[PDB]
Protein backbone atom coordinates (compact mmCIF):
# COMPACT_ATOMS: atom_id res chain seq x y z
CA UNK A 1 0.00 0.00 0.00
CA UNK A 2 1.81 3.65 -1.16
CA UNK A 3 1.65 5.85 1.79
CA UNK A 4 0.58 9.30 0.05
CA UNK A 5 -1.08 11.86 1.22
CA UNK A 6 -3.39 14.79 -0.75
CA UNK A 7 -2.10 17.58 -1.33
CA UNK A 8 -2.32 20.87 0.95
CA UNK A 9 -5.45 23.23 -0.22
CA UNK A 10 -5.34 25.72 -3.31
CA UNK A 11 -5.39 28.57 -1.06
CA UNK A 12 -5.87 31.91 -4.12
CA UNK A 13 -5.48 35.52 -3.95
CA UNK A 14 -6.31 38.78 -6.00
CA UNK A 15 -8.66 37.27 -8.51
CA UNK A 16 -10.37 39.92 -10.48
CA UNK A 17 -13.96 40.38 -8.75
CA UNK A 18 -17.20 39.79 -10.86
CA UNK A 19 -21.05 40.09 -10.02
CA UNK A 20 -22.61 38.41 -12.63
CA UNK A 21 -23.32 35.24 -11.01
CA UNK A 22 -24.50 33.27 -14.41
CA UNK A 23 -21.39 34.36 -15.67
CA UNK A 24 -19.53 32.47 -13.11
CA UNK A 25 -22.17 29.79 -13.89
CA UNK A 26 -20.99 29.62 -17.20
CA UNK A 27 -17.04 29.14 -16.08
CA UNK A 28 -17.96 26.27 -13.60
CA UNK A 29 -19.62 24.41 -15.92
CA UNK A 30 -16.53 25.25 -18.58
CA UNK A 31 -14.02 24.35 -16.33
CA UNK A 32 -15.55 21.30 -15.61
CA UNK A 33 -15.60 20.02 -19.22
CA UNK A 34 -11.64 20.41 -19.86
CA UNK A 35 -11.27 18.73 -16.93
CA UNK A 36 -13.75 15.90 -17.89
CA UNK A 37 -11.90 15.99 -21.22
CA UNK A 38 -9.11 15.10 -19.06
CA UNK A 39 -9.77 12.35 -16.65
CA UNK A 40 -10.84 10.99 -20.49
CA UNK A 41 -7.65 10.94 -21.36
CA UNK A 42 -5.77 9.66 -18.56
CA UNK A 43 -8.10 7.37 -19.16
CA UNK A 44 -7.07 6.60 -22.51
CA UNK A 45 -3.24 6.07 -21.45
CA UNK A 46 -4.34 3.63 -18.39
CA UNK A 47 -6.12 1.08 -20.70
CA UNK A 48 -7.06 2.63 -24.00
CA UNK A 49 -5.63 0.01 -26.69
CA UNK A 50 -4.02 1.65 -29.93
CA UNK A 51 -4.51 5.07 -27.92
CA UNK A 52 -2.75 6.73 -30.91
CA UNK A 53 -4.68 5.46 -34.34
CA UNK A 54 -7.43 7.95 -35.25
CA UNK A 55 -5.41 11.35 -35.41
CA UNK A 56 -6.05 14.22 -32.95
CA UNK A 57 -6.48 17.94 -34.56
CA UNK A 58 -3.71 19.99 -34.16
CA UNK A 59 -3.06 23.44 -34.06
CA UNK A 60 -1.44 26.10 -31.48
CA UNK A 61 -4.01 27.90 -29.09
CA UNK A 62 -3.89 31.72 -28.30
CA UNK A 63 -1.56 32.42 -24.59
CA UNK A 64 -0.08 35.83 -22.28
CA UNK A 65 2.76 36.16 -23.38
CA UNK A 66 3.18 38.79 -20.71
CA UNK A 67 1.24 40.03 -17.91
CA UNK A 68 1.13 42.45 -14.72
CA UNK A 69 -0.79 42.77 -11.63
CA UNK A 70 -1.77 46.72 -10.51
CA UNK A 71 -3.73 47.75 -7.39
CA UNK A 72 -4.67 51.50 -7.63
CA UNK A 73 -2.84 53.69 -10.09
CA UNK A 74 -3.98 51.07 -12.78
CA UNK A 75 -5.90 47.57 -12.84
CA UNK A 76 -3.95 44.21 -13.83
CA UNK A 77 -2.88 43.94 -17.26
CA UNK A 78 -1.75 41.57 -19.97
CA UNK A 79 -0.56 40.72 -23.39
CA UNK A 80 -1.58 38.06 -25.85
CA UNK A 81 0.01 35.89 -28.51
CA UNK A 82 -1.41 38.48 -30.92
CA UNK A 83 0.47 41.23 -30.06
CA UNK A 84 -2.55 42.28 -28.32
CA UNK A 85 -2.76 44.31 -24.70
CA UNK A 86 -5.72 44.41 -22.27
CA UNK A 87 -6.91 45.96 -19.20
CA UNK A 88 -8.89 44.39 -16.82
CA UNK A 89 -9.72 47.34 -14.30
CA UNK A 90 -10.64 46.91 -10.62
CA UNK A 91 -14.48 47.38 -10.97
CA UNK A 92 -14.46 44.51 -13.72
CA UNK A 93 -14.16 46.44 -17.11
CA UNK A 94 -11.99 45.13 -19.65
CA UNK A 95 -10.73 47.03 -22.62
CA UNK A 96 -8.58 45.30 -25.43
CA UNK A 97 -6.23 46.61 -27.93
CA UNK A 98 -6.26 44.38 -31.31
CA UNK A 99 -3.28 43.46 -33.15
CA UNK A 100 -3.57 46.25 -36.33
CA UNK A 101 -4.57 48.66 -33.12
CA UNK A 102 -7.01 50.77 -35.31
CA UNK A 103 -9.95 49.75 -33.20
CA UNK A 104 -10.49 47.95 -29.51
CA UNK A 105 -13.41 46.32 -27.73
CA UNK A 106 -14.63 47.65 -24.86
CA UNK A 107 -16.17 44.59 -22.86
CA UNK A 108 -18.47 45.02 -19.37
CA UNK A 109 -19.89 42.22 -17.29
CA UNK A 110 -23.80 41.44 -16.79
CA UNK A 111 -25.93 39.11 -14.44
CA UNK A 112 -27.80 37.75 -17.43
CA UNK A 113 -26.39 37.17 -20.46
CA UNK A 114 -22.64 37.23 -18.67
CA UNK A 115 -20.07 39.15 -20.94
CA UNK A 116 -21.09 42.07 -23.43
CA UNK A 117 -18.37 43.96 -25.98
CA UNK A 118 -19.14 47.07 -28.04
CA UNK A 119 -17.00 48.00 -31.33
CA UNK A 120 -15.32 51.28 -31.29
CA UNK A 121 -12.63 52.93 -33.08
CA UNK A 122 -9.67 55.16 -31.59
CA UNK A 123 -10.52 58.03 -33.52
CA UNK A 124 -14.40 57.70 -33.58
CA UNK A 125 -13.88 57.09 -29.46
CA UNK A 126 -16.48 58.23 -27.20
CA UNK A 127 -15.43 60.35 -24.54
CA UNK A 128 -16.08 59.03 -21.16
CA UNK A 129 -13.64 55.60 -22.45
CA UNK A 130 -11.18 58.53 -23.57
CA UNK A 131 -10.32 58.30 -19.55
CA UNK A 132 -9.91 54.35 -19.84
CA UNK A 133 -7.84 54.70 -22.41
CA UNK A 134 -5.53 57.09 -20.62
CA UNK A 135 -5.12 54.18 -18.63
CA UNK A 136 -4.37 51.59 -21.44
CA UNK A 137 -2.26 54.06 -23.03
CA UNK A 138 -0.19 53.61 -19.85
CA UNK A 139 0.55 50.27 -19.75
CA UNK A 140 1.29 50.02 -24.05
CA UNK A 141 4.05 52.58 -23.10
CA UNK A 142 4.94 49.97 -20.02
CA UNK A 143 4.91 46.82 -22.47
CA UNK A 144 6.68 48.26 -24.63
CA UNK A 145 9.83 48.51 -22.69
CA UNK A 146 10.50 44.40 -23.55
CA UNK A 147 13.69 43.93 -21.66
CA UNK A 148 -8.61 36.65 -39.23
CA UNK A 149 -10.59 34.58 -36.78
CA UNK A 150 -12.96 35.00 -33.73
CA UNK A 151 -10.93 37.25 -31.26
CA UNK A 152 -10.29 36.15 -27.77
CA UNK A 153 -10.17 38.06 -24.14
CA UNK A 154 -9.43 36.97 -20.58
CA UNK A 155 -12.51 36.46 -18.36
CA UNK A 156 -10.95 35.47 -14.93
CA UNK A 157 -7.66 35.07 -13.48
CA UNK A 158 -6.38 33.42 -10.13
CA UNK A 159 -2.78 34.00 -8.48
CA UNK A 160 -2.53 30.75 -6.57
CA UNK A 161 1.26 30.61 -4.97
CA UNK A 162 2.64 27.33 -7.07
CA UNK A 163 0.83 29.34 -10.74
CA UNK A 164 -1.25 31.83 -12.13
CA UNK A 165 -4.45 30.41 -13.52
CA UNK A 166 -5.87 32.25 -16.91
CA UNK A 167 -9.25 31.46 -18.31
CA UNK A 168 -9.82 32.56 -21.69
CA UNK A 169 -12.72 33.06 -23.49
CA UNK A 170 -12.38 30.76 -26.44
CA UNK A 171 -12.46 27.78 -23.12
CA UNK A 172 -8.33 27.55 -23.14
CA UNK A 173 -6.43 27.52 -19.88
CA UNK A 174 -3.17 28.59 -19.18
CA UNK A 175 -0.85 28.55 -16.39
CA UNK A 176 2.63 29.77 -15.64
CA UNK A 177 4.06 27.90 -12.86
CA UNK A 178 6.73 28.57 -10.41
CA UNK A 179 9.95 27.33 -11.98
CA UNK A 180 8.93 29.44 -15.04
CA UNK A 181 7.34 25.99 -17.17
CA UNK A 182 4.53 27.69 -18.58
CA UNK A 183 1.59 25.05 -20.17
CA UNK A 184 -2.18 25.84 -21.60
CA UNK A 185 -5.17 23.35 -22.47
CA UNK A 186 -7.43 24.04 -25.00
CA UNK A 187 -9.94 22.55 -27.64
CA UNK A 188 -11.85 21.10 -24.51
CA UNK A 189 -8.93 19.49 -22.95
CA UNK A 190 -7.69 17.99 -24.98
CA UNK A 191 -4.22 19.68 -25.95
CA UNK A 192 -1.55 20.40 -24.89
CA UNK A 193 0.82 23.44 -25.70
CA UNK A 194 3.62 23.71 -23.51
CA UNK A 195 5.84 26.93 -23.28
CA UNK A 196 9.14 26.13 -21.60
CA UNK A 197 11.06 28.97 -19.72
CA UNK A 198 12.53 29.63 -23.01
CA UNK A 199 9.36 30.92 -24.84
CA UNK A 200 9.08 27.56 -27.77
CA UNK A 201 5.55 26.96 -28.10
CA UNK A 202 4.28 23.57 -29.24
CA UNK A 203 1.37 21.73 -28.87
CA UNK A 204 0.64 18.02 -28.07
CA UNK A 205 -2.38 15.38 -27.55
CA UNK A 206 -2.90 14.72 -24.03
CA UNK A 207 -2.91 11.04 -24.70
CA UNK A 208 0.73 11.20 -26.85
CA UNK A 209 2.24 13.02 -23.56
CA UNK A 210 0.59 10.17 -21.22
CA UNK A 211 2.31 7.31 -22.20
CA UNK A 212 5.18 9.00 -22.58
CA UNK A 213 5.57 9.86 -18.89
CA UNK A 214 7.01 13.20 -19.02
CA UNK A 215 6.64 16.56 -21.43
CA UNK A 216 8.54 15.92 -24.18
CA UNK A 217 12.25 16.74 -25.02
CA UNK A 218 12.10 18.50 -21.49
CA UNK A 219 13.01 16.06 -18.49
CA UNK A 220 13.28 18.91 -16.00
CA UNK A 221 9.82 19.59 -16.29
CA UNK A 222 8.29 17.88 -13.46
CA UNK A 223 5.28 16.95 -16.09
CA UNK A 224 3.19 14.23 -14.03
CA UNK A 225 3.29 17.05 -10.54
CA UNK A 226 2.07 19.66 -12.69
CA UNK A 227 -0.65 18.07 -14.34
CA UNK A 228 -2.06 17.43 -10.85
CA UNK A 229 -1.91 20.85 -9.70
CA UNK A 230 -4.12 21.42 -12.98
CA UNK A 231 -6.56 19.12 -11.76
CA UNK A 232 -7.27 20.79 -8.46
CA UNK A 233 -6.94 23.91 -9.79
CA UNK A 234 -9.94 23.54 -12.04
CA UNK A 235 -12.03 21.37 -9.73
CA UNK A 236 -12.00 24.80 -7.10
CA UNK A 237 -13.29 26.90 -9.98
CA UNK A 238 -15.63 24.67 -11.20
CA UNK A 239 -17.25 24.85 -8.10
CA UNK A 240 -17.96 28.59 -7.51
CA UNK A 241 -21.60 29.33 -8.76
CA UNK A 242 -22.14 31.89 -6.60
CA UNK A 243 -20.40 34.77 -5.13
CA UNK A 244 -20.93 33.53 -1.32
CA UNK B 1 -14.78 39.66 -36.41
CA UNK B 2 -17.37 39.14 -33.74
CA UNK B 3 -15.45 38.48 -30.58
CA UNK B 4 -15.50 34.38 -29.34
CA UNK B 5 -16.22 33.88 -25.93
CA UNK B 6 -18.96 37.09 -24.88
CA UNK B 7 -22.14 38.32 -26.49
CA UNK B 8 -22.23 41.07 -28.72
Amino acid sequence: AQQAVLRKELIATSTNVIKSEISLRILASECHLTLNGIVEAEAQYKMGGLPKSRLPKIKHPMIVTKWVDYSNKHGFSYQLSTEDIGVLFNNGTTVLRLADAEEFWYISYDDREGWVASHYLLSEKPRELSRHLEVVDFFAKYMKANLHKDDVFLRRYTRYKPFVMFELSDGTFQFNFKDHHKMAISDGGKLVTYISPSHESTTYPLVEVLKYGEIPGYPESNFREKLTLIKEGLKQKSTIVTVD
Amino acid sequence: RSIEGAVQ
